[PDB]
C-alpha cells in the first residue's frame, strides 16, 4: 500500500505544473470579508456587550460554571450552593439549553 | 456496468489494497495514428473500450488480416480493445460482488451507529 | 444505573463455569523464512 | 532509617507540608542549567591551564592530554564530531522540561514507546494529528521569486478573530499554493 | 523571594551530597574530601536538586550510574545466534554491532494509554449530554448527528471499540463476582455468627504455629524412642487409608504429532 | 503476577517461612485463590466522588487559549554577551591600529554605535522575556485563587462522607480477616470468605444479573 | 528540516530510577507502607491491598493521569500526599475512566520510557563550534589564499 | 477544512480490538449493526482547525 | 613562555626538585620515568590556536583598512573636491557597512541567536532528546494556564479535604456498627451483627499529622 | 495472578503484537552478589518478584538507607523489586482482560465452528 | 509433522472479507458464533506430509 | 512484528550451542 496514500472527503484541483505537485485551488471556494471588516463587525458585537450586556451578568456566570460540572447531581447542588436556589430546568432555559 | 460515458477514476481505485492499475479514459491519440480516411462520430469515442472496436473495424477493413493489417497502428487497437473488455469486465464484477473494495463505497470503511457509541 | 445507562445485552452467568483446557502452543523468536537464496 | 526519612514530616502539619514542599511560588526567571555549563564548561577552562603545563617532553604531554581526554570522553562519548551525542545522568525534579509541558507531541517522543502491530502502521490517530498543517513563515529569501516580489509586498495589520490558528502566513505541507518549491523529505 | 527546595533538602540539608556508588578506596576517600570543601571548593557540583538550580544523577567514578537494566530476552542478532541469557550475567554486557542488539527501553515499564480524542469531538459530545440531561435522549437527533460528522471516523471508531472493552471488563468483573460470592461445601449453612473473634495478627506465627517441625521449640525435647513409637501409629492408620488409590487414566497427549493439553506438570521429572 | 502484595501476605511470607516440599508449597499458593477472587471484587465497589475536586476539567473552554509557557534564554543571552566582549577584545588587541591609523577611522568612529546596538538587542529580549515570565507568573497564582473559592463546596457533598466511610469499612473489613488453619487449603480461610461476602452483599445484589453495574466513573482495574 | 547542528552535544537523561533518595523519583509512599507491611500489624494484609492498588494507578498513563501534565497524585510534586491519604487510588481509577469513557481513545499498551532525554542548551558548545569551523575556514586561506613564500 | 477531512485508509488493526467470539463466551451475545451510509462529513468551526 | 607556565613553575617548584634532582637520576627505571615527565620549558609548547587568530587577525584587518578606507559619496556631489564624473559614487559605502555589519557575525550565529528560540520547531527537538516530531507540534499543545493552575488548584483544595476527612473520621468512630454497616448501605442488605474484636482506629499508620 | 513458582514464557508473550519484552524467572546470580552473610531458603527464590524484596530488606537490615545502602548489588535489588512488581501488575491485569493478546489462548486466533464452513 | 503444525499468527487482513455491517444492509443478518477451544490440531497421516 | 516468528504446537527442544541455533 503506497504510503503517500491520503482520502480527502472534499474536491481539490492538483496543478498541472512541471517539477511541482500541489493544490492550485479549491472548486468553487468563495472569498469572504476581509479580517478588517470582520474586525469592524466584531467591534460593535463587543461595544454593545460592553455598555448593555454587563447587568445581571454575575448570575447568568454562576449559572454556565455550574453546568460544567460532570453530573447532574452535582450541578443542582452548585446551584442551590452557589446560585442562590436555582432550578434546574428554569436556569438550562436561560443559558438556552431548552428546546 | 456503467450507463454513461464517465466515470469517476476514484470510484474504481480500492481503498484498502494497494493500485496498481487505473481505469482510464479511451486513448483518442491512437485514433490519429490511423493513415488511412475514415468516418469516426465523436459521439462514439468516450464511452468505454468501444473506440478501440471502432478503430479495429476501420483497420480490418482498409487492409484485411494478412500481412497487411500486421502493422503497429492496427495491432495496437485490436489489443487495446480486447483488453478493455478484459478488465472492465473484471472491475464491473469486483463492483457488483466486491463494492466494498473500491473508494467511495460507505461499506469499505463502514461508519457506526449512534447507538454502538455509547452516549 | 446512577443517571446513566449502559446497554448490553442479557448477560449469562453460566459462562463462568465454561470448561476450557488450556492447550500448548510455542511462540519461536528466530524461526523460518517464506524464501531463501 | 524509614522513620528518619520523615522526620521534617511530623514537626509539621498538613497544610504546612503542602504550601512547604507541594505549593513552592513559580519563579521560572533562575537558570537552572548553570549547574551543567559550569561543569562541561570547566572541561575547556581546564584545559586552558592544563595546556600551558611546564613538562618538558613533548610526549610527556602527550600522555597528560591523552588522561584529560579520557576524563571527558566519559561523559561526550564519541570523539568525531557531528557523529552522536554526550551523555549525563541528572536528576530527576518537577522541573524537567517545565516548558514544554504544554506540547504533546514531545511527551510522546520521550514517554511511549509503542508496540508494533500486524497491521504495521503508525496509529491513525497519530497520523491525523499529524496532518493539521503547521505554520511556515511567508518570510523567504531562498526562493528568487520571493526575493523580489516580497519587496513590494505591503505588510498589513491582521485583526486577531479570536483564535489560535489563524493562517497568516503559509502553511507546512507540501501540497500548499506557497510551499510547493519546499522539499520536504 | 527565596528558592524553594525539595523534600530531599531536607534530608541530606546540603546540595553537595557526593554520592559515589563505586566502592573503591580512591573513590569514597576523594569523595569524603570533596564532600566536606563543597562549600569552598569551585569544582563542586550538585546532586540535590532545586527551584534555582538543576543537579546531576549518582555518580559512578568519573561516569554516571544507571542501574543494570531489567533482565529482558528480546535480542536481535546480526553476525551468529548468541542465545543471549539475561540471567547469566550480573551486569549487562555492552552491544557490539557485529553481535547483537538488545531491546528498547533498557528503563521502562508496561503502561496502558489513551488518546486524546480532537477538541471539537469532545465539545459535541458536552452538548449532546447536555442536552440529553435537559431536554432528554429523544430531543437530541440535531446533537448526535453533529458528532457522527464533526468527529472524524478513527475517533468514532474509538468510541465504538471503548464500548466493546467496557463491556468485555463488566464480564469479566461479574464472573469474578460469581467464582467470589460461591458457597463453598465447607461454608454452606455458615453465616456471620458463626464467624470467630479474630483478627490477622491470630493467623500469625505467634498464635498461629506454621506448619514446620523447626517454627519453635514444640519438637525440641523429642528423643528418638519416641520417634520409633511414632511411625508405628502412623503405619497403623495407614492400614486403612492406604485401602484406596486413584485408577490410572489414559494418556491424552500420547500421539506426539497432535497438539498436547496443558496439563499441569508433575511435581518431580 | 496481579496482587503481589495481597498474595504474599495471605500465603503467610510476613511472618512465616513455606515448606520446604513442592507438594504443599504448590497447594498454598492455589489456596488463596477465592480470596483474590473476593478481594478484587471489593476494590471495585467504591463509590464515585466529584472529578471537579483535585483537577480541573481540561475539556473547559477556558483553557482553549493553548498558551506557551515563556522562558528566559540565558544561554542565548550569554553566548551574545560573550560575543560582544569579544569584539571588544579585538578592539583592545588592535587599539593601536583602530586607533592611530586613519584608513580605519570608520571603525573606530562607529565600533560603539553598532556595539549599543548588539548590547540593545541582547538587553531588549532578555528584559522583555522576563516581564513575560512574571506576567505568567503572577495570573496563575491569582486565576488559581478564584477557582479555589468557587469550587470549595464540592467538598461538603455527601459523596465525600460515602467515600471515606467506605474506605474505612474496607479497612476494618481486612483488619477482621485471618488465616484460621495451615493445612493449605482453601478452607485456610473459611471464616474470612463469610466477612468479605457480607461487605459485597453490602453494596451490592447479588440476585442480579449484573451485580456489578457499569458507570463511567466506576472501578474497571 | 534543515536547521544549525553543532558538532559536540550533551543530551541530559532525567532517569525514573527510584532508589535514589537525592531526587523527586525517590517513591516514598511505595517504601513507606512496604516497611509498614513488613512489621506484624493488625492491617497487615490491608496494607498489600493498598500497595496493589497503587501500583494499578501507575499502570494507567493517560493524558488525565501523568507527570506530564502535573496531574494531583501523579506527579513529583505531590508524591507526598500519598503519605497521608492513600484512599484517593479509587477516586484516580474512576476518574480516569470517566474522561476515557467519554473524552478518551482507546486504551492502548505501551512502554512507559523512565529514561527523560533532553539536550542540554549550553554556551561553550558554540565556542567549541566556532572553533571548528575557524580552523575549516582558515584551511581555506591557508591553501588557497596564503601567498606568503 | 481539508485536511480535517484528510483521513486514511483501513483505519487501525482490527485484531488488536475486542472480539465477538469472545464476548459470546463471556456471556455477552453482540447485536450486529448496519453502516450508517446517510451522515456526511464536515468540518468544524474555524476556532478549531 | 608565558605568565601562565610560570605560574605552574611556583606551585610545581618542588615537585620539580623530586622529579629532576632525585628520580630523574636515581638509577634505571626510576630514572627513565623522571626524566620523562621532566619539568623545564615546554618542547614544542607552541599554541596554534593562539597563532591561528593573530595570522587571521592581522590579514582580516588589512582587509577592513582598504573596506573603510574610500572616497566619500557625500564629497563627490559637488564636483569641487577631486571628483567630477563618478559614475558608481553610490557604491562608495557598501563595503564599509559590508565591514561593519561583520562585528555581528559571532554575535548572530545560527538561528537561535537571531530569534526567540523556543517559539521555533528545533527547539521542541532538542528538548525531545534530539528527536524527530511533525512539523505540526507547536500547534499540538495542552494550555500552559491548565498545567500550572491546575497544579496549585488540587494542593489549595487538597488542604481542605484533609479537615473534612478529619471531621468524618472522628464523627463514624462515635458511631454504632449497625450504623456504618447500614448508611450508605445497598437497600437489599441485611444487618447481621459480626462478633466484635478489638481493631484501633489510628488516622495514619506513619505517625504524622 | 500467578498461584504457582513457574509460568510458561510462551503464555505471557504475544500473538498479534511485537515481542519487545519478557518476563523472565528471578536473577539468582544477584544473590551472590551481597558480600555479607545472610540466610536464604531456597523455598523462596522461584516465586515472582520476592527474591528481589528479601534481598532489598537484607541490604537494608546489613546497611540503612544513607550512603552504604547506596551500592550496586543493593540499588540493582531494590530497583529490580519495584520494576518486577510493576511488570507483573500490568501482565496481570492484561491477563485478566486481555487473553487474547497473548500465545496460548484460544480467543487470539478463534477456530471456528464447524456450523460456519457450509458443509 | 512439526511443520505441518507450523502456523503464523493473525492470518490475513479481515478487511479484505465480507464485512458483517453489509450482510446486514443486503439483507442477512449474520449469526454470532462462538470460539471452538476444545479442538486439538494433529498431523495427518505421513503420506499427506 | 519479527519477520521470523513462528507460532508451533508440539514441543521443541532447541540447541543450547555457541554459533549455531536448531532443533
Ligand atoms: C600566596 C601564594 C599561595 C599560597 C597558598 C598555597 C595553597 C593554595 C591552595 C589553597 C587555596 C586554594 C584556593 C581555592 C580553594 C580550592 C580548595 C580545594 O580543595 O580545591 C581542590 C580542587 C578541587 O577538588 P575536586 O572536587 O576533586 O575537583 C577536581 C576534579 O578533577 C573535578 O572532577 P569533576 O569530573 O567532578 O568536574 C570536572 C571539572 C574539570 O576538572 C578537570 O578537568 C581537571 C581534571 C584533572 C586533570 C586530568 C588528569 C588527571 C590528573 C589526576 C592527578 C592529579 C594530581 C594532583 C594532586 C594535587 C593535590 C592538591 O569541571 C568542573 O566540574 C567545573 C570546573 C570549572 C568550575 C569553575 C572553576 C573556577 C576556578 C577558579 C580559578 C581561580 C584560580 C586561578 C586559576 C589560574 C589562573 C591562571 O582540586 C584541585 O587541586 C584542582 C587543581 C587544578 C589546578 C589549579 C591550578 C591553578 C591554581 C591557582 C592557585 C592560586 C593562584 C596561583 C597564582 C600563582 C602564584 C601564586
Ligand atoms: C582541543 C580543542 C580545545 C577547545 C577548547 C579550548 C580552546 C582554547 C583556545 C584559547 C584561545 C583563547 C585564549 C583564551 C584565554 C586563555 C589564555 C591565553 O590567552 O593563552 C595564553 C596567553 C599567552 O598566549 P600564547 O598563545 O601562549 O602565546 C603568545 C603569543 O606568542 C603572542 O602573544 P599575544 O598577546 O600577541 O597573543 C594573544 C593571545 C592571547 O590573548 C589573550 O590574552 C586572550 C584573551 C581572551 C579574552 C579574555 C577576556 C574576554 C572578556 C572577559 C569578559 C568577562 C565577563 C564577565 C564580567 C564579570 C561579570 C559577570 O592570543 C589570543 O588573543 C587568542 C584570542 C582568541 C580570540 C578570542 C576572541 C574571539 C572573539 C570571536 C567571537 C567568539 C565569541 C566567544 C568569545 C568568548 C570570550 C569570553 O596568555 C596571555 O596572553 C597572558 C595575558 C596576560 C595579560 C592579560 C590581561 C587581561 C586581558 C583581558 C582582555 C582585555 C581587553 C579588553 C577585554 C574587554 C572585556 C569586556
Ligand atoms: C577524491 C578525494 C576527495 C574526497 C574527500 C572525502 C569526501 C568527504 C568525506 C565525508 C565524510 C563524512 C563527513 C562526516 C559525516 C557527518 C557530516 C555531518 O553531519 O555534517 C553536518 C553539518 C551540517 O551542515 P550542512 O548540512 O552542510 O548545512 C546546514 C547549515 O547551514 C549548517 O549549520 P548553520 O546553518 O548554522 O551554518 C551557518 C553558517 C553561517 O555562515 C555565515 O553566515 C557566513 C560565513 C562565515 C564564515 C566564517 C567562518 C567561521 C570562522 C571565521 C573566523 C574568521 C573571520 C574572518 C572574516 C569573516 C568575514 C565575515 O555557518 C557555517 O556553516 C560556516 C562554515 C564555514 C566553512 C568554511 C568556509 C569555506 C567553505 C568550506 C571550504 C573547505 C571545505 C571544502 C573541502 C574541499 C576539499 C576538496 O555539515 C557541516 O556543515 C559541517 C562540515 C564538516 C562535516 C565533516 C566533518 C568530518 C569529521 C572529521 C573532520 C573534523 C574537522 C577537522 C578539521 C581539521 C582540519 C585540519
Ligand atoms: C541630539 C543628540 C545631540 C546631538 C548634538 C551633537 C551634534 C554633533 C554631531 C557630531 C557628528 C555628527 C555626524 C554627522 C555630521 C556629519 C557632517 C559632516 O560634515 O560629515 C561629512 C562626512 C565626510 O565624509 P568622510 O569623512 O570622508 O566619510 C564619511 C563616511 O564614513 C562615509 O561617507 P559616504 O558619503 O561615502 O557615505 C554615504 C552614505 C552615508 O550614510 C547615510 O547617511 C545613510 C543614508 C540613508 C538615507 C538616504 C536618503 C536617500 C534620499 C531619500 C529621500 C527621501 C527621504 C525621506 C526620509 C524619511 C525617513 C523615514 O550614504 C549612502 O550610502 C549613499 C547611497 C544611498 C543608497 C543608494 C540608493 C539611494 C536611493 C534609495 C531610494 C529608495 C526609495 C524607494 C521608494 C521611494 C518611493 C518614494 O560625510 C558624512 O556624511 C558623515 C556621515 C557619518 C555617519 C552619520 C550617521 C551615523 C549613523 C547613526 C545611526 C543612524 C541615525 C541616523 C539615521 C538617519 C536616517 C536613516
Ligand atoms: C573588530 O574587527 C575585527 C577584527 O579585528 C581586526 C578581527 O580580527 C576579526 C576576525 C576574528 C577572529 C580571527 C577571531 C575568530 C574567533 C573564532 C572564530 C572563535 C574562536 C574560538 C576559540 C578560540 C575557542 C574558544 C573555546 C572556548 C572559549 C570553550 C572553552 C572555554 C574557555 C577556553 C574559556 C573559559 C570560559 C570563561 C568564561 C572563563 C574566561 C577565562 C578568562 C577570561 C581567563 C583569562 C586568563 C588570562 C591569563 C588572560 C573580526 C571578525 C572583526 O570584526
Ligand atoms: C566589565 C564587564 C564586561 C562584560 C562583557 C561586556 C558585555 C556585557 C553584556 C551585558 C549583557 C547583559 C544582558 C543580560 C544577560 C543575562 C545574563 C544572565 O541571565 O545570567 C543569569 C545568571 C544568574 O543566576 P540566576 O539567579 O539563576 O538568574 C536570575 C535571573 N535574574 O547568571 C549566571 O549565569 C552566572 C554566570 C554569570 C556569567 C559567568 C560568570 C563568570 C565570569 C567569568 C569571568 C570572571 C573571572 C573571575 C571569576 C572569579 C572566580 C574566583
Amino acid at each position: 500500500m503506497q504510503n503517500t496514500t491520503n482520502i480527502v472527503h472534499v474536491p481539490v484541483h492538483m496543478g498541472h505544473t512541471h517539477y511541482f505537485d500541489y493544490i492550485d485551488s479549491f472548486p468553487k471556494l468563495k472569498e469572504g470579508p476581509t479580517l478588517e471588516e470582520n474586525h469592524i463587525t466584531n467591534q460593535k458585537i463587543l461595544r454593545e456587550q460592553l455598555i448593555s450586556g454587563q447587568q445581571g451578568l454575575e448570575q447568568n456566570l454562576c449559572l454556565r460554571n455550574c453546568f460544567k460540572l460532570s453530573q447532574k447531581r452535582y450541578i443542582e447542588f452548585c446551584l442551590d450552593r452557589k446560585c442562590g436556589g436555582a432550578d434546574f430546568q428554569r436556569a438550562a432555559t436561560i443559558l438556552g439549553y431548552t428546546k | 456496468t456503467i450507463f454513461a460515458e464517465t466515470w469517476e477514476a476514484s470510484e474504481y481505485q480500492y481503498r484498502n489494497k494497494a493500485n496498481l492499475k487505473t481505469l482510464p479514459v479511451n486513448h483518442l491519440g491512437k485514433l490519429a495514428e490511423l493513415k488511412f480516411d475514415f468516418v469516426e462520430y465523436k459521439a462514439h469515442q468516450l464511452i468505454a473500450c468501444h473506440l478501440y472496436e471502432r478503430m479495429t473495424i476501420h483497420c480490418m477493413n482498409q487492409y484485411g488480416l494478412f500481412k497487411d493489417f500486421y502493422r503497429p497502428e492496427c495491432l495496437d487497437a485490436q489489443y487495446y480493445f480486447k483488453t478493455c473488455v478484459e478488465l472492465n469486465a473484471a472491475y464491473g464484477i469486483q463492483k457488483k460482488f466486491f463494492p466494498e473494495h473500491f473508494v467511495g463505497s460507505p461499506y469499505a470503511r463502514p461508519v457506526p451507529q449512534f447507538q454502538q457509541l455509547g452516549l | 444505573y446512577e443517571d446513566f445507562v449502559f446497554t448490553t445485552p442479557y448477560f449469562q452467568p453460566e459462562s463462568t463455569f465454561k470448561s476450557v483446557p488450556k492447550l500448548f502452543s510455542d511462540i519461536l523468536l528466530g524461526g523460518v523464512e517464506w524464501v531463501y537464496t | 532509617d524509614f522513620a528518619e526519612l520523615l522526620r521534617p514530616l511530623r514537626s509539621l502539619s498538613f497544610n504546612q507540608v503542602v504550601d512547604r514542599y507541594v505549593l513552592i511560588p513559580p519563579n521560572h526567571t533562575f537558570y537552572r542549567n548553570w549547574t551543567y555549563e559550569k561543569f562541561l564548561g570547566g572541561f575547556g577552562l581546564s584545559y586552558l591551564i592544563l595546556r600551558e603545563l611546564p613538562l618538558r617532553n613533548f610526549y610527556a604531554r602527550v600522555f597528560v592530554m591523552y588522561a584529560f581526554a579520557a576524563k571527558v570522553l566519559d561523559h561526550l562519548g564519541n570523539p568525531f564530531p557531528f557523529s552522536g551525542h554526550g551523555q549525563i545522568v541528572a536528576a530527576a525534579d518537577r522541573w524537567n522540561h517545565w516548558d514544554v509541558r504544554c506540547y504533546d507531541n514531545v511527551m510522546k517522543a520521550l514517554k511511549y514507546i509503542r508496540i508494533p502491530t500486524v497491521q504495521n502502521n503508525i496509529p491513525e490517530a497519530t497520523r491525523w494529528y499529524g496532518r493539521q498543517p503547521g505554520h511556515l513563515l511567508r518570510a523567504d529569501t531562498y526562493w528568487i521569486p520571493n526575493l523580489v516580489s516580497q519587496r513590494f509586498a505591503k505588510h498589513q495589520p491582521a485583526h486577531w478573530d479570536g483564535t489560535q490558528n489563524m493562517p497568516i502566513f503559509r502553511l507546512a505541507d507540501p501540497k500548499h499554493k506557497d510551499s510547493y518549491m519546499v522539499q520536504f523529505r | 523571594k527565596a528558592p524553594g527546595q525539595i523534600y530531599a533538602y531536607d534530608i541530606h540539608n546540603t546540595h553537595y551530597p557526593y554520592v559515589n556508588i563505586k566502592q573503591d578506596s580512591q573513590t569514597q576517600l576523594l569523595a569524603s574530601f570533596r564532600r566536606s570543601i563543597a562549600s569552598i571548593n569551585p569544582f563542586s557540583y550538585r546532586q540535590v536538586p532545586s527551584q534555582d538550580r538543576a543537579a546531576f544523577g549518582l555518580r559512578w567514578g568519573n561516569a554516571w550510574y544507571a542501574p543494570n537494566p531489567y533482565p529482558n530476552g528480546i535480542h536481535f542478532d546480526r553476525v551468529f545466534p548468541t542465545h543471549y541469557d539475561p540471567l547469566a550475567e550480573t551486569n549487562r554486557t555492552k552491544a557490539n554491532l557485529q553481535l547483537i542488539k538488545y531491546a528498547p527501553g533498557n528503563y521502562s515499564t508496561l503502561v496502558v494509554t489513551s488518546e486524546k480524542l480532537p477538541r471539537p469531538c469532545i465539545r459535541t459530545i458536552q452538548n449532546y449530554r447536555r442536552c440529553q440531561m435537559v431536554n432528554g435522549t429523544e430531543k437530541c437527533n440535531s446533537e448526535a448527528q453533529d458528532i457522527l460528522a464533526i468527529c472524524p471516523n478513527w475517533a468514532l471508531d474509538h468510541m465504538k471499540e471503548k464500548v466493546r472493552f467496557y463491556t468485555k471488563a463488566l464480564a469479566i468483573n461479574n464472573q469474578t463476582y460469581i467464582r467470589a460470592m460461591q458457597v463453598e461445601e465447607y461454608n454452606q449453612g455458615r453465616t456471620v455468627a458463626d464467624v470467630a473473634p479474630k483478627t490477622w495478627i491470630h493467623g500469625t506465627r505467634q498464635h498461629l504455629r506454621p506448619d514446620t517441625m523447626w517454627a519453635d521449640d514444640r519438637y525440641t525435647n523429642i528423643t528418638q524412642t519416641e520417634i520409633n513409637e511414632a511411625i508405628k501409629r502412623v503405619e497403623a492408620r495407614k492400614a486403612r487409608e492406604h485401602e484406596k488409590k486413584p485408577v490410572e487414566q489414559a494418556n491424552v497427549n500420547a500421539n506426539t504429532g497432535e497438539q498436547p493439553v496443558r496439563v499441569e506438570k508433575s511435581l518431580y521429572p | 503476577m496481579d496482587n503481589y502484595f495481597t498474595a504474599i501476605t495471605l500465603l503467610g511470607l510476613r511472618d512465616q517461612n513455606l515448606p520446604p516440599f513442592k507438594d504443599a508449597r504448590l497447594q498454598r499458593y492455589k489456596s488463596i485463590k477465592k480470596m483474590i477472587d473476593l478481594i478484587e471484587t471489593t476494590t471495585k465497589l467504591a463509590p464515585p466522588m466529584p472529578v471537579e475536586l483535585f483537577m480541573l476539567n481540561p475539556t473547559d473552554p477556558e483553557w482553549d487559549d493553548d498558551m506557551t509557557y515563556p522562558t528566559i534564554t540565558h544561554a542565548t543571552a550569554l553566548y551574545k554577551s560573550s560575543a560582544l566582549a569579544g569584539n571588544l577584545f579585538l578592539y583592545a588587541y588592535n587599539y593601536n591600529n583602530f586607533t592611530a591609523n586613519i584608513r580605519l577611522r570608520t571603525m573606530r568612529y562607529l565600533f560603539p554605535v553598532v556595539s549599543l546596538a548588539i548590547f540593545g538587542n541582547i538587553y531588549w529580549d532578555y528584559r522583555s522575556q522576563l516581564v513575560k515570565v512574571n506576567l505568567f507568573d503572577e495570573y496563575i497564582q491569582a486565576r488559581a485563587q478564584e477557582l479555589v473559592k468557587q469550587n470549595e463546596y464540592l467538598l461538603e457533598h455527601e459523596d465525600v462522607k460515602r467515600y471515606v466511610w467506605w474506605y474505612e469499612d474496607l479497612k476494618e473489613t481486612l483488619a477482621r480477616v485471618h488465616r484460621q488453619a495451615n493445612n493449605h487449603k482453601a478452607c485456610d480461610f473459611k471464616d474470612s470468605e463469610i466477612i468479605l461476602q457480607d461487605f459485597i452483599r453490602r453494596y451490592t445484589n447479588p440476585k442480579d444479573n449484573l451485580p456489578i453495574k457499569f458507570h463511567p466513573q466506576g472501578q474497571t482495574f | 528540516t534543515s536547521e544549525s547542528v553543532l558538532a559536540y552535544d550533551y543530551k541530559l537523561w532525567y532517569l525514573w530510577s527510584g532508589v535514589s533518595n537525592l531526587d523527586e523519583s525517590f517513591d516514598m509512599f511505595f517504601n513507606q507502607y512496604w516497611a509498614l507491611s513488613l512489621s506484624t500489624s493488625v492491617f497487615q494484609l490491608f496494607y498489600a491491598v493498598i500497595l496493589d492498588r497503587y501500583l494499578s494507578v501507575l499502570f494507567q498513563n493517560t493524558p488525565y493521569t501523568n507527570d506530564w501534565f502535573r496531574m494531583m497524585l501523579h506527579s513529583k510534586e505531590t508524591a507526598l500526599i500519598w503519605l497521608y491519604h492513600p484512599e484517593l487510588s479509587w477516586h484516580i481509577n474512576g476518574l480516569n475512566q470517566f474522561f476515557t469513557y467519554f473524552y478518551g481513545g482507546i486504551l492502548e499498551f505501551v512502554y512507559f520510557d523512565k529514561s527523560n532525554p533532553d539536550m542540554c542548551i549550553l554556551v561553550h558548545t558554540l565556542w567549541i563550534h566556532l572553533l571548528i569551523l575557524f580552523l575549516i575556514f582558515t584551511g581555506f586561506v591557508t591553501i588557497l589564499f596564503s601567498f606568503y613564500g | 477544512r481539508m485536511r480535517y477531512l484528510t483521513e486514511d485508509p483501513a483505519g487501525d488493526d482490527p485484531l488488536q480490538k475486542t472480539k465477538d467470539e469472545h464476548l459470546v463466551d463471556l456471556g455477552f451475545i453482540p447485536k450486529v449493526f448496519g453502516a450508517n451510509v446517510e451522515v456526511r462529513k464536515r468540518a468544524p468551526h474555524d476556532k478549531y482547525l | 613562555m608565558n605568565p601562565i607556565q610560570k605560574a605552574w613553575l611556583k606551585i610545581l617548584e618542588p615537585v620539580s626538585y623530586v622529579i629532576n634532582e632525585k628520580m630523574a637520576k636515581r638509577t634505571g627505571i626510576i630514572g627513565k620515568l623522571g626524566r620523562f615527565f621532566a619539568i623545564g620549558p615546554r618542547e614544542y609548547g607552541v599554541h596554534p590556536i593562539n597563532r591561528m587568530f593573530i595570522f587571521m587577525n592581522r590579514k582580516y584587518m588589512a582587509f577592513q583598512a582598504v573596506a573603510l578606507h574610500r572616497y566619500s559619496f557625500v564629497k563627490s556631489l559637488t564636483h569641487n573636491g577631486f571628483h567630477m564624473l563618478r559614475v558608481f559614487r553610490h557604491f562608495a559605502f557598501v563595503l564599509p557597512a559590508t565591514v561593519l555589519a561583520g562585528l555581528g557575525l559571532f554575535v548572530y550565529w545560527g538561528d537561535d541567536n537571531k530569534c526567540y528560540s523556543p517559539d521555533r520547531f528545533p527547539y521542541l527537538k532538542k528538548r525531545a532528546g534530539d528527536m524527530a516530531l511533525p512539523l505540526n507540534s507547536l500547534n499540538q499543545r495542552t494550555s500552559a494556564h491548565y498545567i500550572e493552575i491546575n497544579a496549585i488548584y488540587g494542593a489549595e483544595m487538597m488542604k481542605r479535604y484533609h479537615k473534612v476527612w478529619e471531621n468524618i473520621i472522628e464523627e463514624r468512630s462515635k458511631a454504632t456498627d449497625q450504623e456504618k454497616k447500614t448508611r450508605y448501605a445497598h437497600p437489599s442488605y441485611q444487618y447481621s451483627p459480626l462478633p466484635v474484636v478489638s481493631i484501633p482506629n489510628v488516622l495514619n499508620p506513619l505517625n504524622l499529622q
